[PDB]
DNA sequence: GCCCTTTTAGCCTTCTTTTGTCAATGGATTTGTGC
DNA sequence: GCACAAATCCATTGACAAAAGAAGGCTAAAAGGGCA
């Protein structure tokens, strides 16, 4: 789906968010929606704030956490 | 810029209106243009560009 | 008509400025994280 | 719930590079006149 196939700087969130995404190899939304609360939380310097803003932005776009990908690419 | 206003001022005039030095004004405007460059803020403006 | 001449308008490159551009730097909150 | 541990947003400071004016010289039209 077009929503999960955009860059990590697509939804325009905190710069710490993008830094942590590239620090856990997050560069596309396809597996960014694959990560659940714990998996995202494990990262360094990505506490409540960044992950919960991810939650809020995708909720404004409606999607959810940890969606299991096939047909990727 | 001249948006909904009279003569567009230089950086120093914007700073005197904001009591900040010109380089902060340049950083702020660059920040805003970066924010506007991405879609969700660019799709509507960009359709005005038939180029 | 014929040059001479005198003149003035306009471009045309230097120099002085004004304005923007780029790099670094406290230091303040803030967010993260261990307890 | 608390207490430290960087990440990082508001502002300088310097050093500078590129328009923008201001001007001073050259071309260079361009009035303008005067032997018949």
């Amino acid at each position: 789906d077009p929503i999960l196939l955009r860059p990590v700087d697509d939804l325009e969130l905190t710069v710490r968010s993008a830094n942590c995404l590239k620090a856990e190899a997050i560069h596309y939304i396809g597996d960014l929606v694959q990560r659940t609360e714990v998996e995202l939380l494990k990262t360094p310097n990505l506490g409540k704030k960044s992950l919960t803003e991810i939650k809020d932005v995708l909720a404004s776009r409606g999607l959810s956490l940890g969606m299991r990908l096939e047909n990727w690419p | 810029f001249g948006i909904d206003m009279n003569t567009d001022y230089t950086l120093e005039e914007v700073g005197k209106q904001f009591d900040v030095t010109r380089e902060r004004i340049r950083q702020i405007e660059a920040k805003a243009l970066r924010k506007l460059r991405h879609p969700s803020r660019s799709e509507v403006l960009r359709s005005f560009l038939d180029d």
